[PDB]
């Protein structure tokens, strides 16, 4: 779920929110902050 | 016609040991000599596709095929026991002195000029500012790197050990003394006087530093992490290795030494971000950035070459930073 | 009877031995002060055979020094991130780079080839300006073997190269492969006045090369860009 | 009391006159041997006023010489023919050009900006190579005002510039705007040893600049690329 | 007539062994035969660039690129255990005698003149000055090279071992005896008399030297470093190897031997800088400089050629230097 | 539960770091962690672990 072909994965939502200032729906804001609470390595691939 | 020496190198002062971890209960920390060591265990980890993907690998068939075949690693882990909430971290620290004399130097004239420059620094002010900041980084337990984050109470006992027995004892609450500012105190300035006595060569300073951090029962502690050599991974081989001295989780000595010299507040970029470690081109690995870039005139080499060759003494904070780099040691030559 | 191949020198051991009944000598190959190899070669070996015994070690030195001191590579890519459009070997970095992942807000990006990439969004005219300003000459790796105070543009800190440093770039055994006659013709001098630079000691009529002549020679040999 | 502004010289007429009751002198502005203007300026004019009388004619000369000797412009366009992607001022043409109209068989073309276009299909890596090789420095138009035998790379045909040719590029009134001190610091030379080049006659301790120093100076001033 | 020999070589006197390290607690040091050895471990090291950049203030993005990909290395390290605070370094040193005889020589006339020159040196004065300086370098624990810097208390026990059991014992406080000057002491002169009896050929000297340095619980010790076959780029990681004999950290025998012959105080530059090791063109690598340059007439070769060929006997201090070079041994021939 | 959920532990770009920090700050000021803590408290309440 949240395939990147749809515009709802964490990376596209974070890039639209931070770079382009297009803040998503408040549910997706909860999802992005839940991903930031989860932690992880969000950098370039490979 | 005085030029820099082509060979020039300094041994380090402030040698720490490897910090050993043990575990016990809070308020048993006054009888903390029989506390059992924190051991490093292994556990299995099943991951998932969670990093970024290239655009050539974002087709849904390829993504679902990658999810259906997961990665299975083995990971070294270190936890407190389920009946103990306090991590104890113990090491020893030698303060040595003789901080101006290079261990190897080409020119005799440059050696004499550098020695007299450090001598005029010492005569104008002692090591008291630097030793105050070093005693701060001992007092607040900054050497607990991630073990300090989110703890209830951190308490540091420092024993100055003259003969085989204790000569003096300090006790600090390391959360009162912040990681941000360098204040004053009676016991902290007594410790700073001891460290400056060691750095000046007027004594022999050996301290034993013990930190207690109240974490919680069975929580994860973070020792130093080693480096793996992968050669065609042996059916999901190990992906994380932790340092251990002899079945006891430990922190590398240069990690403790990097946390000790986190005293540089004089870098030109900002001052509300906190102190950093004294390095030439003072650089933070987590930030990926060099404060004191050499295109500004505030790295170690331009300040040292202006102070020594051309007698342009910098500001007294930059003089503190240059003498801190000489205490840190290094290979400063071509 | 030492042999000189650019900066390398092959010297015999001043008293031979008898191996297998035949007289031999130990030949040592040096790169300046650092001793690189020793072989035991017979007498009745011509100097071409002594050269071709150590030619393989010299060639592996050249291979390692060429790979080690290779200049950096910037890549011009499109907005997705893959599909390299152009590459340029730079001798410096464009000073505005800071770690970036390319998105589709701009159609052209300039990344480092090193893996935690730095990058910058460009628009094919400032890419051309950066490539013209920062490009590397075809023999930039020889600058890795030079002391760095003979390569500086600051005339106060510059010191002229010694004869051994001068033999890295000028000579038939040098890494540029340019003779003293061709390097004299590049500087507009005679071969004798240029051979005055390559003597070795200041007594035997050796003067030092000047700042402008040294930097123009490094420009014309394709070693340093010297803008 | 002549006035020198780079290559220009303003000289008075050695006997004045009385215009309107006041004493005047005729000042002639020369560009070398060619007489550019004559004015009749009063006495009790300071030399700054005499300079600012002819500053407009000097500025129009600079405008015309900058527009006349402007270097060529190549354009990188896509497969349709319109929609310029990039421009590059070159000092030479890429030697493989021959009159072309871009079609869609290749996606990138390199045309001349001059109207019967020449062009070449490129692929953004050889475009970068051509732009690095053939680009023009920011003050290339001063090469239009120079004799061409002082700009050659052939050392057999090169002759050193005179003091008047040297004043085109070095001096506070020159077209580069670079003083003698800054040009001495560019060449790693003392201001006095560099002022030895700018005397004018060979008797008054004037030696000629060398081939390497002249071409490196033209490289460092941004006049000739000097590859 | 009487040119120097084309080949000429001397075997060394004062042969030391490899010095082994072990660890224990102070005031147990008289029972220190079962002390466990100091072992060499590995640790990972991540570091940034702290050296001088070649391009000094240009290229600030390359610096930030190099911080983001730091240097990872594996490094051999040796420390004391966390409950031991005393390092113990043990070796055996034997003094032989026969300092004038070369082991190889071409001319018989040159070796006869050299043997007679050394015989007149010994007949004028004994080895008492040289043995006093060697006993001083045994008395202070100079052979602890960096393990002596900043130590709290250093104590040296020297056993003259005649048969399989101990014949005599010396006990020194190595921090009292400085690394600067040569004092006098009854025990030290008894040790110097034993060493001089060994050098004169009038006896067989075997000593066992044990040093105890009080450092700290778990502090770092410094054995000898081995050579690495440019494994900093291909395999990359192993960038420091330490010497070890049998799973026990050790110092090389020639390191101990270099510390023993640090007796040369007569070099023409100064003597306020301390003694240096005896060497032809007496040179310190850590200073990058040759004292006793051959332009001055005070290196070993010109002094030997004047004393042997042209009979120009130098001053008594330079004679001590030449005999110290002959005790050191080496290849003294036309190269 | 520790807090400080917006600050990265390692970063390249300082400008992106400041923009991300102020974006999480505007999220926190618009609404707190109350919805997320409510769902985490539910997953603590039912023994999903």
């Amino acid at each position: 779920y949240r395939q990147p072909k749809q515009k709802l994965d964490f990376y596209t939502l974070l890039d639209n929110w931070v770079l382009r200032d297009e803040a998503p729906a408040v549910e997706q804001q909860h999802y992005v902050i839940a991903n930031l609470i989860r932690g992880g390595v969000f950098g370039e691939a490979e | 016609i005085l030029s820099t020496a082509s060979v020039l190198a300094f041994e380090r002062k402030l040698d720490p040991s490897d910090a050993l971890m043990s575990a016990g209960a809070w308020a048993q920390r006054d009888a903390s000599q029989e506390w059992p060591a924190v051991t490093v265990r292994e556990k299995s980890v099943r991951g998932t596709i969670s990093n970024r993907l290239k655009t050539k690998d974002r087709d849904p068939a390829k993504l679902d095929a990658s999810i259906q075949s997961p990665n299975l690693q083995t990971v070294d882990v270190a936890n407190l026991p389920s009946d103990a909430d306090t991590l104890k971290v113990r090491f020893t620290l030698r303060v040595l002195g003789g901080a101006g004399t290079p261990s190897a130097c080409n020119d005799a004239a440059y050696r004499d000029k550098l020695l007299q420059t450090v001598a005029t620094y010492v005569n104008e002010q002692g090591f008291a500012e630097l030793a105050r900041r070093y005693a701060h980084n001992l007092a607040n337990a900054r050497f607990l790197w991630r073990n300090r984050v989110g703890a209830e109470a951190v308490e540091v006992r420092i024993n100055h050990i003259r003969q085989g027995e204790v000569a003096r004892t300090w006790r600090f609450d390391a959360l009162a003394i912040g990681l941000r500012d360098f204040k004053a105190d009676a016991e902290l300035d007594a410790l700073a006087e001891l460290i400056a006595s060691g750095l000046s060569g007027s004594g022999h300073v050996l301290l034993e530093v013990v930190a207690f951090a109240r974490i919680g029962d069975g929580q994860e502690v973070f020792p130093s992490q080693e480096l793996i050599l992968d050669k065609g991974d042996k059916k999901g081989q190990k992906s994380k290795t932790l340092y251990s001295v002899r079945d006891a989780a430990a922190i590398h000595s240069q990690k403790i030494g990097n946390a000790l010299r986190t005293i540089d507040t004089w870098y030109p970029d900002e001052d509300g971000l906190g102190p950093i470690a004294v390095e030439p081109y003072g650089s933070v690995t987590s930030q990926g950035k060099a404060y004191r870039q050499p295109k500004q005139k505030l790295d170690f080499y331009t300040l040292l070459d202006n102070w020594v060759l051309r007698d342009e003494a910098p500001a007294v904070e930059q003089q503190h930073y240059v003498i801190a780099n000489l205490i840190r040691g290094g290979v400063f030559g071509e | 009877n030492a042999i000189h191949i650019g900066p390398f020198s092959i010297t015999p051991a001043a008293r031979g031995l008898h191996y297998g009944g035949l007289p031999h000598h130990q030949w040592t190959l040096y790169y300046g002060p650092r001793e690189m190899a020793i072989k035991t070669l017979p007498d009745s070996y011509t100097s071409s055979e002594v050269r071709d015994e150590f030619s393989d070690i010299i060639a592996e030195f050249v291979i390692d020094a060429r790979h080690r001191y290779a200049p950096d590579v910037l890549e011009l890519v499109n907005s997705d991130g893959d599909a390299v459009l152009a590459r340029v070997a730079v001798s410096r970095l464009p000073e505005a780079l800071s770690g970036c992942i390319p998105d589709d807000r701009f159609p052209y990006w300039l990344l480092t080839a090193s893996r935690p990439r730095l990058g910058l969004p460009v628009t094919l005219n400032e890419y051309t300006a950066l490539a013209v300003e920062l490009s590397a000459p075809p023999l930039a790796w020889i600058t890795g073997l030079l002391p760095g105070e003979v390569l500086t543009h600051d005339a106060e800190e510059w010191r002229p190269p010694t004869s051994w440093e001068l033999r890295h770039v000028v000579g038939e055994g040098s890494f540029t492969g340019v003779s003293g006659a061709a390097a004299a013709a590049l500087l507009g001098m005679s071969a004798t006045n240029f051979r005055k630079y390559t003597a070795g000691d200041s007594a035997a009529n050796r003067q030092k090369i000047s700042f402008a002549a040294w930097h123009y020679l490094l420009d014309r040999l394709g070693v340093k860009r010297a803008s």
